[PDB]
C-alpha cells in the first residue's frame, strides 16, 4: 500500500506488504 | 548604512585602496621571521605586526599612535589594521580579467559584438588584431596571422594599427564609441526581422545602455594594477609545533609578481619577441589562477596533486563563505548531549544537567556573583565556579529560573526541530526530553544527539517564550493536525483502560462516581474492564456560553470512569466511550483544543501522558512466544497453493502457456494464498477470545498482546502481524520487483537460509534508498526555501474576488478528501447562498473556522469559491485575507509572518518520507452509491438502439444523490452506451456507462522535483490553440502539417505534428482551446498558456499532492500555492504599452501600467510567463541574495557591469549583513523604523 | 557483553521510545564498568623567545 | 513559570508586538529605569512585564504616555 | 555569538552587569567578503548610514 | 537486571531478542540446579546424571 519497498500490497511495492 | 553597491573598478580607485606597491614576492627573514620591506607581509605597505609598536622599536606605546616613524617607514597603530590594509601590484602589460571573458555571458565577447573563441586567440598572441582603422583597406576590427601583417604595414604605415595580446583588446575597449555604435543597434532592430536579426541584439542593446547607465567604463574590463588582499586575510601564521601554514593565495600572487618582474627585467633588457610573448602569456595566466583557478588549467601547489585554492573558490560552493559562514555559523552560548526520557517534566520543560548549565551559563553567574556581595571582583568569582563551591549551586538555581533554552534536533526538516523548554536542573550529564515533544523533532531515545542555545537578550527570552515555546506551537502548520499526541505507551495504557470484558469481577454494578470506581480497581474488589454502569457529572457550556453541569448514569467501564477524571470541564463523555486508542486520542486532543482552548489542552495532554504511562506500567503488557498463534489452516493451504502451481508447471512444460502467462499465473495464486493465511490468522486472533458470559460461553474481541498493540495504534500494524504469525508474502528485487518463490516461513518458525537470502533483496533497496534520498530532500527544501524567502504577509486585505474555485477531489467511485478541509481555514471569495438560489450562507469574505464548516456540512454544499494566495491584489507580499487562517493557532495570519519560509519547510520535512521510485503494478463503469445520474458538459444523440450515445471527447459523470452532494467523477470516451442520460434516477448501481476497449515519471521525490521546476515530459501532449474545426495538412515531410481553422475572424494560427504521433482529436468536430488532440502527458507551460493561471496553479497542487496522499502525508494546499505562485512572479509584455517582447516582474507592470490606465492612457498587456523554482530564485532584485544561493561568480560579474545596487529588501541579505530579518519582531521594528526614512 | 536479567514490561515511561531501564545493583557491581587510557603528551620545543 | 502567553497575546493584536512591549517594559524593570506594578513573587523581569500585559495595566500606549511625560518631568528641571 | 568582534565583550560586560542588551556590529565574515570581492577588478562598498 | 519495551518487539521483525531470552532463562535455570546441588553439597552422582 505505500512503497516501501519490499512487498508489494495493493497497486505497488512496499515496506510491509 | 543602508544599501550596497557593486560596480567596476577603475585603476585609479584600484590604487585609491591601495597604501603601498608590492615589488619583491618575499614574506618574512627565514631568521628573524620579520616582514620584508615591500613584501606580500610588508609592515611599511599595510602596518605593523604587533598592536600599538612600530616595527624598528624606537616608537612604543599608545603614548604617540599618529606618527610615520622615519627609521623604517612604520605608522605605530592597531595591529588589525593588516586587516583591512590592501595594496597594489603594477602589471607591466596589461592583463584581461578572466571573469569578464570567461563567464557564459562573456562581457567583451558581446560588448564588441566579437566571438570568444577569436578574443583567446588573439590573447594567446597567436595573430594580430586591427583597432582605429580609419580610411584603410580593411575594417575597424579585424584578425590577421604573421604573414599576411608582414607586409601589410608597407601599405599604409600610418592611419592602420594592428596590435597583438591584452594591449589590443584593451585598445579596443577604448577607443570604441559606445553610443555611436548603440545609435545603430536599435534601427538594426527595428526594420530587418527574422529574429536571427533579433536573437543576441536585443540583449546586446541592453548591455550597452546598462553599462552606460552603471556610469564605469569598458576599459576597466582589463586590468591595469592589481589589487591585493590584507595579509591577515592570508595568514603565515606559525603552526605549531615548528611548520608554517600558509594560503595558497600567498604563491599565487608569489607566481604573479615573479612574472610581472621578469616582465620588467627583459623590458629594460631588450629582449625578442617570442622569448616576451611566452612571458607576457604565462604572466597571464597567473593572473587568472590567481582569480578564477580552473577554467584554463588548474596551477597545482608544490609537494602535492591538490589544485591551490583561489579568491573566487573562497566564495562560491556550499563550502567557502557564503553557504558555509554567513549564512551559518558556530555559536556560542551552546553545548552538546544525548538526550533520554524524563517523563516527569511538564511539556513546557526539560532536564538539563548541571555541568553543562554551569558552562552555559558562566557569564550570569559571575555577575550575580559578583552582585550580591558574594564575590569581591570578577575574578573570585570565576575561581568560585571553578572551586565547585557550595555556594554557586543556589546561585545557579537563581539565574535559570525562568530562562529558557532553545533545544535542537541535529536535522532541522521544519520550525519545530527547534523548540524552547524551561530548564529543570539534574545530575549526569544526559539531556531529559518530554516525550510529547518527541514527535515534533522526530527523535527517538535510540542514542540521537541534541544541542542547546542560550539565549542572551531580554528580546531573545522573550521570544523563546512568546513564539517558540513548547507550549505556543502544539498543531502543525502544514496541517491543523496536532503534533504533540502521545505515541506509544501512553495510547496503550489507555487502550488498556478503556477495555472491556464481559464477567469482570463486579460487573454490572453501580458505584456513586468515578472515585469510587479507582477506590474499587485500586482495592482489589472490581477489575477495570468490568462493564459496570455508573453516574458522571459531565459538563456542558450551552445557550449563552454559560457553563451548566450534567448528572446522569451511563453504559461505561470502570476504567472509562477512571479516565474520565483526567478530561476537562467541557468534555461531552461521549469521547471516553470506546476502545481508545491512539487514532482518536489524536481526536480528543483536536476537539478539546478547538473547544476549550489552549491552557485546557496542555494539561489534558500532560494528564493523559502522566496516567497512560503508569497504567501501561502496571497492566504488564509483555510479549510472549505464546502469544504469536499460527492458525492450525495454515499447513492445508499452503499445500493446496504449492500443488495449485504444478498444474501451471505442466502447462508450461507443454506450450499451452508461455513463460510470462504462467509466471503472472503462479505469482497470483501464490498471493491469494497469502491472503488466506493472513485472513486465516486474523480471523483467529481478532475473535479469538471467547469466555463464559454470566455463566455461558461467548466470544469477543481478544486481550493477545501484540493485537492489542495493533489495534491501540501505539506499534506495529497488521502487514506487521501477517509476518509474525503467518506466511510473510513474497519478496522483491531490486527491479523485476517480484520474485515467484515466496516466503512459506513466519518469523516465528523462523526462516531458512533461502528465504532469507531472497528477503535480503527487498531489504537492501530499502535501506539504501533512505541514506540516497536524505542527500537529494535536502537539496529540493533548500531550492524551495530560495523560492520563497522574502515572501511575508504584509497587507490586511488585497480586496478582490478572484480566488479559486474549490470543490472536493471526488475521484472515480468516492472521495479522496472532502471539501471541508480543502476549505477549512480559508476565507470565501463570493457569498456562499443556500443550495436554493439566491440566498446567504456566508457573507462576502470571512475566516470559516470549524463553525461554518459544520454548517456547510449539514447544508448541502460541496461548491465554495475560496480566495487564494495564487490570485491575490499584493504587492510585493501576500495580504492576510486572501492568504487565510493557519497556525500553531487557530486564528486569521499575523501580519508580518514570513509565510514562504514555513510553507518550503512545510513541503521539505514530508520530502524526507517519499521514495525515490514507485514501481506501480495494476471495462465499463459501475456506480455504487444510490443517487441520479448528472451528466457534464457532453453533447448526444439517438441511434437505432432507441438510448443515448456521446458524440464528445470530454464527458463528466457526476452524482447528484438524495442529499444534493457530487461524490461520483468518471469520465467517458467518445461513442458510449448512454442507459438512463442527464438528470435520471438510478438504482443501486445501474450501469449507465459503456463502450469498447479499442477502437483501433520515477517517481515519488524526483517527481515532486520535477513538477516544482515546469519540466517538460517526454512525450509531451499538445494542445489546441483556439476553438473551431481541426484541419489537415499538406503531408508527411519529415513529421506531418496540421492547420488550425478559427470559425469566424482571425484564422492564420498553425502548427507541425509528427505523423508518428497518434492523433485523438476527431476531425470535423468543433474543439475548443485546450483540448487533447493527442493522449499523453501535460505541461505546465501549455497548461497556463492554454488555460489559464487558476487551471495551472490547480493542476500543480492536484499532481504534487498524489505523491504525497500515496504516502500518508497531509499538507494544506496553501503551501504549495504560495510556492506556485512564486513560479509565475515573471511575465512578458506583448504591445509595449506606454512605456517599454521584454520579461519583468508581474507586480512592476501592474505598477506602471493599472496607474496609467487609470490615468486614461493607452494600457499595457502582459503574459504569464511559467518558470521553475530554480529558475524563479535565479531572477532576484537582490544581487546579494542571489549570489549567495548560486552561481556567485556569473551573478557578481553581471550585477558588476551593470552597478546595480542592492538595499537588501529582505531576509537572506539582512542575515547576511546581521541585521534584524523583515519578518515577525523584525517587521514591527523595521516598520517604525522605514516609516521615518525616506519620508 | 554481559548476561542481563531482562524483562519486557513498560515502567512510568522510563523506557518509552528506546530507553532502557536498568537497576543500580547493575551499577552496583560494576560489570558494565570500562576501564579507557588516554595518552596525552606535553612538548617542549624551541621557540624565537 | 509562566507556561503560556494565551491571555497575554489576548491583550495585544501581534503575537509579536507582545514580544516588543514586553522588551521594552523589562528593559525599564531589569535596567534601573522602574519599579514592577504587580507582586515580583521572584518571578524574572521577562514574566513580570508578561503578567503586567496580562494586567491590562501596560501597553504600548501607556508605555509612551509615562515616556512622553517623564520627557517633560526634565523640561522643568531647568527652573 | 559568533561574529562582531567588538559584540562579543560589548554584551559579555553587559551580562555580566546585569544588563540584556545586545549592541549589534558588523560581523567580521562580511568585512572578509568585501575585502575579498574588492581583491578583483570589482568595487563593492556601501552607503550613508 | 533490565526492563525493556515490549512496544519494540511488534514494530520491528526483531523477533529473536524474545528466543533469546526466553531460552536464555533455561539456560539460567540450569545453573541454579547445578547450584543447589553444589550449595547442598550432595555428590558427583546427582551432579553427573543430571
Ligand atoms: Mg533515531
Ligand atoms: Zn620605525
Ligand atoms: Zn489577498
Amino acid at each position: 500500500g505505500t512503497p516501501g519497498f519490499q512487498t508489494p500490497d495493493a497497486r505497488v511495492i512496499s515496506r510491509f506488504g | 548604512f543602508d544599501a550596497i553597491k557593486i560596480a567596476l573598478a577603475s585603476p585609479d580607485m584600484i590604487r585609491s585602496w591601495s597604501f603601498g606597491e608590492v615589488k619583491k614576492p618575499e614574506t618574512i627573514n627565514y631568521r628573524t621571521f620579520k616582514p620584508e620591506r615591500d613584501g606580500l607581509f610588508c609592515a611599511r605597505i599595510f602596518g605593523p605586526v604587533k598592536d600599538y609598536e612600530c616595527l624598528c622599536g624606537k616608537y612604543k606605546r599608545l603614548k604617540h599612535r599618529g606618527v610615520i616613524c622615519e627609521k623604517c617607514g612604520v605608522e605605530v597603530t592597531q595591529t588589525k589594521v593588516r586587516r583591512e590594509r590592501m595594496g597594489h601590484i603594477e602589471l607591466a602589460s596589461p592583463t584581461a580579467h578572466i571573469w569578464f571573458l570567461k563567464s557564459l555571458p562573456s562581457r567583451i565577447g558581446l560588448l564588441l559584438d566579437m566571438p570568444l573563441r577569436d578574443i583567446e586567440r588573439v590573447l594567446y598572441f597567436e595573430s594580430y588584431v586591427v583597432i582605429e582603422g580609419g580610411m584603410t583597406n580593411l575594417e575597424r576590427q579585424q584578425i590577421l596571422t604573421e604573414e599576411q601583417y608582414l607586409d601589410a604595414l608597407e601599405e599604409f604605415g600610418d592611419e592602420f594599427d594592428a596590435k597583438m595580446g591584452a594591449e589590443a583588446i584593451q585598445a579596443l575597449l577604448k577607443s570604441m564609441d559606445l553610443e555611436q555604435e548603440c545609435e545603430q543597434l536599435r534601427e538594426e532592430l527595428n526594420e530587418t526581422n527574422s529574429e536571427t536579426k533579433r536573437k543576441k541584439l536585443t540583449k546586446r542593446i541592453k548591455l550597452l545602455e546598462a553599462f552606460v547607465q552603471s556610469g564605469n567604463k569598458p576599459e576597466w574590463m582589463i586590468l591595469t594594477v592589481l589589487p591585493v588582499l590584507p595579509p591577515d586575510l592570508r595568514p603565515l601564521v606559525p603552526l605549531d609545533g615548528g611548520r608554517f601554514a600558509t594560503s595558497d593565495l600567498n604563491d599565487l600572487y608569489r607566481r604573479v609578481i615573479n612574472r610581472n618582474n621578469r616582465l620588467k627585467r627583459l623590458l629594460d633588457l631588450a629582449a625578442p619577441d617570442i622569448i616576451v610573448r611566452n612571458e607576457k602569456r604565462m604572466l597571464q595566466e597567473a593572473v587568472d589562477a590567481l582569480l578564477d583557478n580552473g577554467r584554463r588549467g588548474r596551477a597545482i601547489t608544490g609537494s602535492n596533486k591538490r589544485p591551490l585554492k583561489s579568491l573566487a573558490d573562497m566564495i562560491k560552493g556550499k563550502q567557502g563563505r557564503f553557504r558555509q559562514n554567513l549564512l551559518g555559523k558556530r555559536v556560542d552560548y551552546s553545548g552538546r548531549s544525548v538526550i533520554t526520557v524524563g517523563p516527569y517534566l511538564r511539556l513546557h520543560q526539560c532536564g538539563l544537567p548541571k555541568k553543562m548549565a554551569l558552562e552555559l551559563f558562566k557569564p550570569f553567574i559571575y555577575g550575580k556573583l559578583e552582585l550580591r556581595g558574594l564575590a569581591t571582583t570578577i575574578k573570585a568569582a570565576k575561581k568560585m565556579v571553578e572551586r565547585e563551591e557550595a555556594v554557586v549551586w543556589d546561585i545557579l538555581d537563581e539565574v535559570i529560573r525562568e530562562h529558557p533554552v532553545l533545544l535542537n534536533r541535529a536535522p532541522t526538516l521544519h520550525r519545530l526541530g527547534i523548540q524552547a523548554f524551561e530548564p529543570v536542573l539534574i545530575e549526569g550529564k544526559a539531556i531529559q526530553l518530554h516525550p510529547l515533544v518527541c514527535a515534533a523533532y522526530n527523535a527517538d531515545f535510540d542514542g540521537d544527539q541534541m544541542a542547546v542555545h542560550v539565549p542572551l537578550t531580554l528580546e531573545a527570552q522573550l521570544e523563546a517564550r512568546a513564539l517558540m515555546m513548547s507550549t505556543n506551537n502544539i498543531l502543525s502548520p502544514a496541517n491543523g493536525e496536532p503534533i504533540i499526541v502521545p505515541s506509544q505507551d501512553v495510547v496503550l495504557g489507555l487502550y488498556y483502560m478503556t477495555r472491556d470484558c464481559v464477567n469482570a469481577k463486579g460487573e454490572g454494578m453501580v458505584l456513586t462516581g468515578p472515585k469510587e470506581a479507582e477506590r474499587l480497581y485500586r482495592s482489589g474488589l472490581a477489575s477495570l474492564h468490568a462493564r459496570v454502569k455508573v453516574r458522571i457529572t459531565e459538563y456542558e457550556k450551552d445557550a449563552n456560553g454559560e457553563l451548566v453541569a450534567k448528572t446522569s448514569l451511563k453504559d461505561t467501564t470502570v476504567g472509562r470512569a477512571i479516565l474520565w477524571m483526567i478530561v476537562p470541564k467541557g468534555l461531552p463523555y461521549s469521547i471516553v466511550n470506546q476502545a481508545l486508542g491512539k487514532k482518536a486520542i489524536s481526536k480528543m486532543l483536536n476537539t478539546c483544543y478547538r473547544i476549550l482552548g489552549l491552557k485546557p489542552t496542555v494539561i489534558f495532554a500532560d494528564q493523559i501522558m502522566y496516567t497512560g504511562f503508569a497504567y501501561a506500567a502496571r497492566s504488564g503488557a509483555s510479549v510472549g512466544i505464546d502469544d504469536m498463534v499460527i492458525p492450525e489452516k495454515k499447513h492445508e493451504i499452503i499445500s493446496e497453493a504449492e500443488a495449485e502451481v504444478a498444474e501451471i508447471q505442466e502447462q508450461f512444460q507443454s506450450g499451452l502457456v508461455t513463460a510470462g502467462e504462467r509466471y503472472n499465473k503462479v505469482i497470483d495464486i501464490w498471493a491469494a494464498a497469502n491472503d488466506r493465511v493472513s485472513k486465516a490468522m486474523m480471523d483467529n486472533l481478532q475473535t479469538e477470545t471467547v469466555i463464559n458470559r454470566d455463566g455461558q460461553e461467548e466470544k469477543q474481541v481478544s486481550f493477545n498482546s501484540i493485537y492489542m498493540m495493533a489495534d491501540s495504534g501505539a506499534r506495529g500494524s497488521a502487514a506487521q502481524i501477517r509476518q509474525l504469525a503467518g506466511m510473510r508474502g513474497l519478496m522483491a528485487k531490486p527491479d523485476g520487483s517480484i520474485i515467484e518463490t515466496p516466503i512459506t516461513a513466519n518469523f516465528r518458525e523462523g526462516l531458512n537460509v533461502l528465504q532469507y537470502f531472497i528477503s535480503t533483496h527487498g531489504a537492501r533497496k530499502g535501506l539504501a534508498d533512505t541514506a540516497l534520498k536524505t542527500a537529494n530532500s535536502g537539496y529540493l527544501t533548500r531550492r524551495l526555501v530560495d523560492v520563497a524567502q522574502d515572501l511575508v504577509v504584509t497587507e490586511d486585505d488585497c480586496g478582490t474576488h478572484e480566488g479559486i474555485m474549490m470543490t472536493p477531489v471526488i475521484e472515480g467511485g468516492d472521495v479522496k478528501e472532502p471539501l471541508r478541509d480543502r476549505v477549512l481555514g480559508r476565507v470565501t471569495a463570493e457569498d456562499v447562498l443556500k443550495p436554493g438560489t439566491a440566498d446567504i450562507l456566508v457573507p462576502r469574505n470571512t475566516l470559516l473556522h470549524e463553525q461554518w464548516c459544520d454548517l456547510l456540512e449539514e447544508n448541502s454544499v460541496d461548491a465554495v469559491k475560496v480566495r487564494s494566495v495564487v490570485s491575490c491584489d499584493t504587492d510585493f507580499g501576500v495580504c492576510a485575507h486572501c492568504y487565510g487562517r493557519d497556525l500553531a493557532r487557530g486564528h486569521i495570519i499575523n501580519k508580518g509572518e514570513a509565510i514562504g519560509v514555513i510553507a518550503a519547510q512545510s513541503i521539505g520535512e514530508p520530502g524526507t518520507q517519499l521514495t525515490m521510485r514507485t514501481f506501480h503494478i495494476g471495462s465499463s463503469i459501475q456506480v455504487k452509491n444510490k443517487g441520479s445520474i448528472k451528466l457534464s458538459n457532453v453533447k448526444s444523440v439517438v441511434n437505432s438502439s432507441g438510448k443515448l450515445v456521446i458524440t464528445s471527447r470530454n464527458t463528466e459523470l457526476k452524482l447528484i444523490d438524495e442529499f444534493g452532494r457530487t461524490k461520483e467523477s468518471y469520465k467517458v470516451p467518445y461513442g458510449a452506451v448512454l442507459a438512463k442520460g442527464d438528470g435520471e434516477q438510478v438504482a443501486g448501481g445501474e450501469t449507465v456507462a459503456n463502450w469498447d476497449p479499442h477502437t483501433m515519471i520515477t517517481g515519488g521525490l524526483p517527481r515532486v522535483a520535477d513538477l516544482f521546476e515546469a519540466r517538460r515530459p517526454k512525450e509531451p501532449a499538445i494542445l489546441a490553440e483556439i476553438s473551431g474545426i481541426v484541419s489537415f495538412g499538406k503531408e508527411t515531410k519529415g513529421k506531418r502539417r496540421l492547420v488550425i481553422t478559427p470559425v469566424d475572424g482571425s484564422d492564420p494560427y498553425e502548427e507541425m505534428i509528427p505523423k508518428w504521433r497518434q492523433l485523438n482529436v476527431f476531425e470535423g468536430e468543433r474543439v475548443e482551446r485546450g483540448d487533447v488532440i493527442s493522449d499523453g502527458p501535460e505541461a505546465p507551460h501549455d497548461i497556463l498558456r492554454l488555460r489559464g493561471v487558476h487551471a495551472v496553479t490547480r493542476y500543480i497542487v492536484n499532481e504534487v499532492q498524489d505523491v504525497y496522499r500515496l504516502q500518508g502525508v497531509k499538507i494544506n494546499d496553501k503551501h504549495i500555492e504560495v510556492i506556485v505562485r512564486q513560479m509565475l512572479r515573471k511575465a512578458t509584455i506583448v504591445n509595449a504599452g506606454s512605456s517599454d517582447g521584454e520579461q519583468v516582474e508581474y507586480s512592476r507592470v501592474k505598477i506602471a501600467n493599472r496607474e496609467l490606465e487609470a490615468n486614461g492612457k493607452v494600457g499595457a498587456t502582459y503574459s504569464r510567463d511559467l518558470l521553475g523554482i530554480t529558475k524563479a530564485s535565479l531572477a532576484t532584485e537582490s544581487f546579494i541574495s542571489a549570489a549567495s544561493f548560486q552561481e556567485t561568480t556569473r551573478v557578481l560579474t553581471e550585477a558588476a557591469v551593470a552597478g546595480k545596487r542592492d538595499e537588501l529588501r529582505g531576509l537572506k541579505e539582512n542575515v547576511i549583513v546581521g541585521r534584524l530579518i523583515p519578518a515577525g519582531t523584525g517587521y514591527a521594528y523595521h516598520q517604525d523604523r522605514m516609516r521615518r526614512r525616506a519620508a | 557483553g554481559q548476561n542481563m536479567r531482562v524483562a519486557f514490561m513498560p515502567w512510568n515511561g522510563y523506557n518509552f521510545e528506546d530507553s532502557i531501564l536498568v537497576s543500580e545493583r547493575v551499577v552496583q557491581e560494576d560489570r558494565f564498568t570500562t576501564i579507557h587510557i588516554q595518552e596525552l603528551a606535553c612538548v617542549s620545543r624551541d621557540t624565537k623567545l | 513559570a509562566r507556561v503560556t502567553v494565551q491571555d497575554a497575546v489576548e491583550k495585544i493584536g501581534n503575537r509579536f508586538d507582545l514580544v516588543l512591549v514586553a522588551a521594552r517594559r523589562a528593559r525599564q524593570m531589569q535596567v534601573g529605569g522602574k519599579d514592577p506594578l504587580v507582586p515580583e513573587e521572584n518571578d524574572k523581569t521577562t514574566v513580570i512585564a508578561l503578567r503586567e500585559i496580562e494586567e491590562g495595566l501596560i501597553n504600548n500606549q501607556i508605555l509612551d504616555v509615562r515616556e512622553r511625560q517623564e520627557q517633560q518631568e526634565q523640561e522643568a528641571a531647568e527652573l | 555569538k559568533s561574529d562582531d568582534v567588538n559584540g562579543r565583550t560589548k554584551m559579555y560586560k553587559n551580562i555580566v552587569d546585569g544588563n540584556h542588551q545586545m549592541e549589534p556590529g558588523m560581523p567580521e565574515s562580511f568585512n572578509v567578503l568585501l575585502k575579498e570581492i574588492r581583491s578583483l577588478g570589482i568595487n563593492i562598498e556601501l552607503e550613508d548610514e | 537486571d533490565i526492563v525493556l519495551n515490549p512496544l519494540g518487539v511488534p514494530s520491528r521483525m526483531n523477533i529473536g531478542q524474545i528466543l533469546e531470552t526466553h531460552l536464555g532463562m533455561a539456560a539460567k535455570g540450569i545453573g541454579d540446579k547445578i547450584n543447589a546441588m553444589l550449595k547442598q553439597q550432595q555428590e558427583v552422582a546427582k551432579l553427573r546424571e543430571f
